[PDB]
């Protein structure tokens, strides 16, 4: 419908003729620096925004994003053709490639008309690269609502990476030397395979028909750095109903080696197909990808957060179906917004909730999946794998910045025990498979929920009788509550109560405060993960002075109760979160002395 | 050899445009296509009774010729969303047209889907087993030719292939934005398996979806199909192409005869105290004893109410039973009574279907290497009843997903980069004899038979049946059995046994299967008499825990709730009544202390 | 992407070739004087 060749016009002056007042306003040729750089080698990549384009010609933006390919190739004839006019010194022959590319130019300039064929392509008149940048008119696209339609285009996408492939060479332009012949063969690669060639095309040996067979040769041949890596949906996309879906991305130049598995990035580039036949062909489908970032109310909200049972209330928000646990879910609320790591410290509260079956383990971590923003949810794969040759981090990776929530704690792998044991010392996860020691990184709070072997808890026997799990890897955890269900009539007939109005309305029954959305609550959270509350030097005194205290309880009590240094390392996580919620950067006495009563009640729950 | 005009085509469209001209007339097909133009979508639905109305003729043409007229009903779509609109049209490539509507002879199931019906609209009804994976599809591809610096196209449509390079052989280098591309996927459909013949063999027919059609289908969903049977290319393969979906819901409504729902009105209010227990003896006459399991199995059947809550908590209706006991008791026996009884059962065994065991499986085609997403027998009894046999012999795996199914009546599966989420809620009716035979009545029944001390608690109720040797009980069975067996049929002289067939107070198992399926779609709701009324049983029953089967939890409080819910539906009380808690907690009593 | 194939690039015929191309060129006919 249009001419590329006049195509190629506008793209040439506009890298020619665009700038952009930068740093204190200096008019200058953004690109024509570039192409000055890559002219001199000093360049490799060349990532260019459309916003740029937009800036003086939007419908040819439109157009580079209905159809991304042509425009690619267009872009880089298009800098092909201005780099000779950019060189102003003879560099130095960076690598063979180079004063290779010179020898094959002297050659062919040492020749008047001559056939396509006898000619060199374009990819290995390369050793720059081009990518797009999407503009930010394009709104990032859901992998799911990446359909077929929007094949060919150009898409930003958001989501974590799952897995990706070591870095390896993959040809572009794969070269060939006659047997019998000086003429040199080319062939540009498209496909992820292909046949290599055998008998040569060249001119003397066609004509003399010597069968000059062609031997491949590396040294002639230019590979490119090569990637392979998938992309999940992030969690907050994904309806309630349904999971993550991944997608292919194809990665490669210096793309490569800007991601990790569980790193929650945005990809722009474009959506193609491969094939590695009813009614019309069926191809697999991928990205190819062009730019990598790893990336990261009203008044009333305001006067919610200055009421003093604010918190409360939001702990009473915690799952409203479920009755009781009023503490644990207190407990719960203090996880979700976390600790600082103040300068460093380990911010995540990790928490393990030990008792016996049918007394809302299972439908607690559930809420908590669903409320928290990056959740994952396990039984137990949990940990990273080397799958086959790619990593594959599992639920724990995925869970960074965020929570693992897993249930049937007590049926855990010994291994992933110590898996664990790593996360919660340093927060990596190290695994190797061929002896390779690959350490990821793993920082996520761990929401754990086991229940006791032979039936319901026993409260005389001890602590790791009822349970057979690591006394110490338990007492790594910041809280450990123990949930008994005693039989209490009066107790039993109030959850009774709560269930029949459940069933007779299929709604809680009314509270003095009403639950807010799970959305609001996040925003909340969002809001107070904003602060870094601070401990005042004075409020120390008092805190060490609380911890000798309860230490010396530990003494008096016949039972260990695990009092230790990593007991207070936990209540500054806890005071400085609840400073969090109290929005306030400074922790205060009753954020300490709350934190120590919930410490107590855990303590509590072990009687 | 270039066609110019087509007479009944050009009148075809335009009679097809002048239907889709509902502006004089009531305004329903262009305030449908205006909600079109709104929401986006390009596939108008239609129902072709309407067609009828407008021109019995066309939709006679229309049914018994579907690809050339849904083309000049799509070309007029598509002019008509221009002329409400141009540049919404000029978004998509094509418009689809979506029948709906009474279809007379055409509405078949796969069964009665027989050849004859080949290039005629056919509006199916089934199941759906097997699901392929999402692919896009080419249909239009453009080629770009810089030796010629000329553009060029290739169709495909229903038509090495793929054209590379110039008649001159100069280079094409695909136009990958400017070819059009859709997605694509292919299930299969089966007839509803309450309603087909063990006689007849599977007819499981083929179907094809693009665009929208994609995704809106998964295994095991009840769903009606509208779409063109279509042979293939070569004895010839034959799909049909669906031109819309439509997932039924799976609870339907008992049809049968007013004489039967005026016979059941008439017998539910005969005696609605005694129903419950009239059915339970009439349930499986066959046995003998067991007279709580016989009570038990009938709130299975009759369910209770799922809950559906603000939050997305799912409080299942259906109720679980596991069955252990000593063998050469009547086990296998009573859940062919629930086969024979249950309007929407399907049987099994430990090792569960062949391949894909009893959950859903990914299954390589092999004919052409190609991954099927394959339904299992537990979401096919979706909404329904399963029966398993040998249940101790499940396999480990199913030992896992097990739990998924038993918390959340919904099966997941990730496996070969295959995401998706099955329905899979259904009652389930379990049976394992113990290991080794002869059960100690001193350890667990996990002790006896192994089941990890978890799936007891998913287990609503857990019935152990032993054969203690009382030479009265064995007595009164023996005398059971013996009149059971010198039973002759009326009309008989005591000679000749029934024929080798050539094919496969007391109330009729077919009268009490019509009855619980009426009774199924009944709702009741709780009192608040009866519910201050169990939790005083509840509480009770916590009481009595001190004493010390798997203890009273709040899994027990909501299995009596559905119990005195599945009572309710019993005697079509729509409010539970306190004889429903009360026979509930009696039986949970049973269950727990004998 | 799978679907495009980029064109291949790049006593002796040949030489003879270039013996006819001296021989038809560079021929000298004539002398010193003419
Ligand atoms: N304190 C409680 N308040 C409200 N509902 C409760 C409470 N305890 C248990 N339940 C109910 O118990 C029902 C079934 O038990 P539940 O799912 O809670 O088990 P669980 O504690 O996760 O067990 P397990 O870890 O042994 O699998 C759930 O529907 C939940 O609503
Ligand atoms: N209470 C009973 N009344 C009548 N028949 C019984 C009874 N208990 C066992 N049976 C007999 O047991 C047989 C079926 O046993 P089955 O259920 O297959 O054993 P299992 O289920 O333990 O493998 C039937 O033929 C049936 O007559
Ligand atoms: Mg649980
Ligand atoms: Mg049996
Ligand atoms: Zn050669």
């Amino acid at each position: 419908l249009k001419d590329y060749a006049l195509e190629k016009e506008k793209v040439k002056k506009f890298l020619q003729e665009f700038y952009q007042d930068d740093e204190l306003g200096k008019k200058q040729f953004k690109y024509g620096n570039q192409l000055v750089r890559l002219a001199h080698r000093e360049q490799v990549a060349l990532y260019v925004d459309l916003d740029d384009v937009a800036e003086d010609d939007p419908e040819l933006v439109d157009s580079i994003c209905e159809n991304a390919r042509r425009y690619a190739k267009l872009f880089a004839d298009a800098v092909q053709e201005l780099l000779p006019q950019y060189k102003e010194r003879e560099v130095v022959n960076k690598d063979v490639l180079d004063v290779y590319i010179e020898h094959r130019l002297m050659m062919e300039q040492r020749s008047m008309v001559r056939s396509p064929q006898n000619q060199y392509p374009a990819e290995l008149m390369r050793r720059f690269e081009l990518y797009f940048q999407g503009p930010s008119s394009n709104k990032p696209r859901v992998i799911r609502e990446v359909r077929a339609d929007s094949v060919g285009k150009l898409v930003t996408v958001r989501g974590i990476v799952t897995r990706v492939s070591e870095v390896k060479p993959k040809m572009v332009v794969a070269t060939y030397t006659c047997d019998q012949c000086g003429a040199e063969t080319y062939q540009p690669i498209q496909s992820p395979t292909f046949m290599p060639l055998i008998m040569c095309p060249s001119q003397e040996c066609q004509t003399n028909r010597s069968g000059g067979r062609l031997y491949l040769q590396t040294r002639g041949s230019r590979f490119i750095k090569f990637q392979e890596m998938k992309m999940q949906e992030h969690s907050d996309q994904v309806p309630v109903g349904n999971i993550p879906r991944s997608i292919t991305v194809l990665v490669e130049g210096e793309n490569t080696r800007i991601a990790q598995p569980g790193d929650h990035v945005s990809v722009t580039g474009i959506f193609l197909p491969i094939l590695r036949v009813v009614q019309g062909l069926l191809s697999e489908t991928y990205l190819e990808a062009h730019r990598i970032v790893k990336m990261n109310l009203t008044r009333e909200e305001l006067r919610q957060i200055a009421e003093e049972d604010f918190y409360e209330k939001l702990a009473a928000s915690i799952a409203p179906e479920i009755y009781g646990h009023e503490d644990v879910k207190k407990a719960l609320l203090l996880l979700l917004v976390g600790g600082v790591d103040q300068s460093k410290i380990r911010g995540n509260i990790n928490i393990c909730l030990m008792g016996d079956p049918g007394v809302a383990k299972s439908q607690l971590l559930s809420y908590i999946d669903r409320l928290a923003p990056r959740s994952q949810y396990t039984t137990g794969g949990l940990t990273a794998a080397v799958l086959r040759l790619t990593l594959e981090g599992g639920a724990l990776v995925l869970a960074d910045q965020g929570v693992c929530c897993i249930d049937e704690f007590d049926k855990m792998a010994e291994a992933d025990r110590t898996a664990i044991h790593e996360v919660m010392e340093q927060q990596t996860i190290s695994i190797a498979k061929a002896g390779i020691l690959t350490t990821l990184n793993a920082r996520c709070s761990i929401l754990a929920a086991a229940n006791p072997a032979y039936g319901r808890y026993n409260p005389r026997r001890s602590l790791e009788q009822n349970i057979q799990l690591p006394a110490a890897l338990l007492s790594r955890f910041d809280l450990l509550w123990l949930i008994q269900d005693r039989p209490d009539r009066d107790n039993d007939l109030r959850l009774a109560q709560h269930i029949t109005y459940v069933h007779q309305h299929s709604r809680q029954p009314p509270s003095q405060f009403e639950p807010l959305d799970m959305k609001l609550m996040r925003r909340y959270i969002a809001m107070c993960r904003e602060k870094q509350p601070m401990v005042p030097e004075s409020l120390a005194d008092y805190i060490t002075a609380a911890y000798v205290e309860m230490r010396r309880e530990a003494w008096a009590s016949k039972d260990a109760t695990y009092t230790s240094a990593r007991t207070l390392l936990a209540i500054l996580r806890l005071s400085t979160a609840l400073a969090r919620l109290r929005m306030v950067d400074v922790v205060e006495k009753e954020d300490v002395n709350e934190a120590i009563r919930l410490m107590e009640m855990s303590k509590d729950s072990l009687l | 050899t270039v066609v110019l005009d087509d007479v009944e085509l050009r009148e075809a469209q335009r009679d097809y445009l002048d239907f889709l001209d509902d502006e004089e007339d009531q305004g329903i097909y262009q305030s449908k296509v205006r909600e079109l133009i709104s929401d986006n979508q390009y596939r108008l639905i239609v129902n072709v009774n309407d067609l009828r109305r407008k021109n019995e003729k066309r939709a006679n043409r229309l049914l018994n010729n579907a690809f050339e007229e849904l083309v000049a009903f799509q070309r007029a779509l598509k002019d008509f969303v221009a002329s409400i609109d141009a540049t919404y049209a000029k978004q998509y490539e094509e418009f689809y047209v979506g029948l709906e509507g009474s279809f007379g002879s055409k509405h078949v199931s796969p069964r009665t889907l027989t050849s004859c019906f080949l290039s005629c609209v056919v509006c199916v009804e089934g199941i759906v087993t097997k699901c392929s994976l999402v692919r896009p599809k080419v249909v239009r591809s453009v080629h770009y030719c810089p030796a010629t610096k000329k553009t060029i196209e290739r169709r495909y449509s229903d038509l090495s292939v793929y054209p590379t390079k110039d008649e001159e052989n100069n280079p094409l280098e695909t136009e990958y934005g400017l070819s059009v591309y859709k997605d694509h996927q292919t299930i299969t459909i089966q007839e509803m398996p309450e309603k087909a013949p063990a006689g007849q063999l599977p007819r499981s027919v083929d179907v094809i979806l693009d665009d929208d059609l994609v995704d809106k289908a998964k295994p095991g969903d009840r769903v009606q199909v509208v779409g063109t049977y279509r042979c293939l290319p070569g004895t010839f393969r034959t799909v049909l192409i669906a031109c819309n979906v439509k997932q039924m819901s799976k609870d339907a409504q008992p049809s049968f005869s007013a004489e039967d729902i005026a016979k059941i009105k008439k017998f539910s209010k005969t005696r609605s105290k005694d129903i419950f227990d009239q059915l339970a003896k009439s349930l499986a006459p066959s046995i003998h004893g067991h007279d709580y399991v016989k009570k038990a199995i009938l709130c299975l059947l009759l369910g209770g109410v799922e809950r559906d809550l603000e939050n997305g908590s799912h409080i299942r209706g259906d109720i679980n039973i596991l069955l252990i006991g000593d063998p050469s008791v009547a086990k296998s026996q009573l859940l062919r009574y629930v086969l024979c009884t249950a309007p929407r059962a399907i049987p099994t065994t430990g090792r569960g279907s062949s391949g894909v065991g009893l959950t859903a499986a990914v299954t390589t085609d092999q004919e052409t290497g190609e991954r099927r997403l394959e339904a299992g027998a537990m979401v096919l009894a979706d909404r329904g009843v399963v029966c398993i046999d040998e249940f101790d012999k499940m396999s480990d795996m199913d030992r896992t997903a097990i739990h998924e199914v038993m918390e959340q009546g919904r099966v997941t599966i990730a496996k070969a980069g295959i995401h998706a989420r099955l329905n899979a809620r259904c009652s389930v009716l379990a049976a394992a004899n113990p290991v080794y035979g002869r059960y100690d009545q001193y350890k667990t029944p996990m002790e006896n038979i192994g089941l990890q001390d978890s799936l007891l608690s998913r287990f609503d109720l857990l019935f152990i049946m032993l054969d203690q040797m009382d030479p009265e009980q064995d007595r009164e069975i023996s005398d059971h059995v013996l009149r059971m067996h010198r039973y002759r049929a009326p009309g008989e002289q005591d000679g000749d046994a029934m024929p080798l067939g050539s094919a496969v107070k007391m109330v009729s198992a077919a009268f009490m299967k019509k009855y619980i399926h009426v009774a199924k779609i009944i709702k009741p709701v709780l009192t608040q008499e009866s519910a201050t009324y169990i939790a005083e049983e509840y509480s009770r029953l916590r009481s009595q825990d001190s004493m010390s089967t798997s203890p009273v939890t709040a899994r027990t409080l909501e299995t009596l709730i559905r119990l005195a819910t599945a009572h309710a539906k019993a005697r079509m009380s729509k409010t539970v009544d306190l004889q429903d808690a009360e026979e509930a907690v009696e039986l949970v009593q049973y269950a727990y202390f004998k | 992407s799978g679907f495009d194939d980029p064109g291949i690039f790049y006593a002796r015929k040949s030489q003879l070739q270039r013996r006819f191309k001296e021989f038809l060129r560079q021929y000298r006919v004539g002398t010193d004087r003419t």
